[PDB]
């Protein structure tokens, strides 16, 4: 199927530079003009500029010219976007969308890569299991302190999906995020059954185990 | 030159027909793109050239455009078509492409939920470790606004206080968090601490103790 897949998600210092990729599958890379567009955490979508794939050429909207750089490799079918001396305010999704050969709109998107712009170091999660206090219950799983976003949860190692809901992390004032997994199981598997919450943090290179056990 | 304007926001009952206008100079003799935009997801073209539907997209969704007017129109709406919608075109005079500054489509008639709250305290391990964190889990409430207090006996707490914006859940209602910070002796001070969450003029509490 035709397919627009991004690099994953960024995190990097005021000043720096980052460089994101947009790998295009099932057409053909150079028939069509390759866009970048930004949205910015609650804001409307905004055009930056286009790249034609097959000549390298670019265009860019007032706001964005000098200092977002659109390049390709035409080898991996993959896009690039760079942004230089990032400030702050850049922090925002950015996504990549296929339109014009004759324009008949943005037809297929990226996933979206976030960029996040903040001088918060790299940290790994304490994490700390939510014991439960009748017909169902609600065990846990506390994911404290860690830079950047994102984690991933699982439980029992894939076993467990049904009746998990992990909540969007905060990010407290220290600039750390955290974020907690609850599942809700009946209450006559406790004592019987084995729960541990998988955490990963890539980002850290960290993976924990916990088993959340009744008090 | 290059502008489009949006209503900002538009609201409709279910099963009505909805309307979203674009206006811009001579933008009849444009050609106008429409996009759709569900939160957390990427935003998808539902029209193009004026009034053509990609595969895939309803025959509910129509567009116009003539003048200095692009309508999207949204016939039998759903609570689904909840979204962003965007509209767009490519600037000749100028090769930008430039968006519209988006409409909130609002569906008017879902049902209130109240939310369930579940309230964790500091385990044994976080309190050996200089933590101790209370956990405010909330879910499941329409529509998505909310306060939550903290109480330490009685007493409000607005220290160490960090609070999630709701986000829509799958179900599309929604969900926030809220986690207090404090020492262990803090904790072990008081008879209790409490999460208090007020959502439509209603306030459901949880509370944990030492």
């Amino acid at each position: 199927q035709v397919q627009l897949v991004q690099s994953g998600a960024e995190v990097k210092k005021p000043g720096a530079s980052v460089k994101v990729s947009c790998k295009a599958s099932g057409y053909t890379f150079t028939g069509y003009y390759m866009h970048w567009v930004r949205q910015a955490p609650g804001q409307g979508l905004e055009w930056m500029g286009w790249i034609n794939p097959n000549s390298g050429g670019t265009n860019y909207a007032q706001k964005f010219q000098g200092w977002v750089t659109m390049t390709r490799d035409t080898s991996i079918s993959t896009a690039y976007m760079e942004l230089s001396r990032l400030r702050s305010d850049d922090t925002a999704v950015y996504y990549c969308a296929r339109g014009g050969l004759y324009y008949y709109g943005m037809d297929v998107w990226g996933q979206g890569t976030t960029v996040t712009v903040s001088s918060a170091s790299t940290k790994g999660p304490s994490v700390f299991p939510l014991a439960p206090s009748g017909g169902t219950a609600a065990l846990g799983c506390l994911v404290k302190d860690y830079f950047p976003e994102p984690v991933t949860v699982s439980w029992n190692s894939g076993a467990l999906t049904s009746g998990v809901h992990t909540f969007p992390a905060v990010l407290q004032s220290s600039g750390l995020y955290s974020l907690s997994s609850v599942v809700t199981v009946p209450s006559s598997s406790l004592g019987t059954q084995t729960y541990i919450c998988n955490v990963n943090h890539k980002p850290s290179n960290t993976k924990v185990d916990k088993r959340v056990e009744p008090k | 030159q290059s502008v489009l304007t949006q209503p900002p926001s538009v609201s409709v009952a279910p099963g009505q027909t909805a309307r979203i206008t674009c206006g811009g100079n001579n933008i009849g003799s444009k050609s106008v793109h429409w996009y759709q935009q569900k939160p957390g997801q990427a935003p998808v073209l539902v029209v193009y050239d004026d009034s053509d539907r990609p595969s895939g997209i309803p025959e509910r969704f129509s567009g116009s455009n003539s003048g200095n007017t692009a309508t999207l129109t949204i016939s039998r709406v759903e609570a689904g078509d909840e979204a962003d919608y965007y509209c767009q075109v490519w600037d000749s005079s100028s090769d930008h492409v430039v968006f519209g500054g988006g409409t909130k489509l609002t569906v008017l008639g879902q049902p209130k939920a109240a939310p369930s709250v579940t309230l964790f305290p500091p385990s044994s391990e976080e309190l050996q470790a200089n933590k101790a964190t209370l956990v405010c889990l909330i879910s499941d409430f329409y529509p998505g606004a909310v306060t939550v207090a903290w109480k330490a006996d009685s007493s409000p707490v607005k220290a160490g206080v960090e609070t999630t914006t709701p986000s829509k859940q799958s179900n599309n209602k929604y969900a926030a968090s809220s986690y207090l910070s404090l020492t262990p002796e803090q904790w072990k001070s008081h008879r209790s601490y409490s999460c208090q969450v007020t959502h439509e003029g209603s306030t459901v509490e949880k509370t944990v103790a030492p």
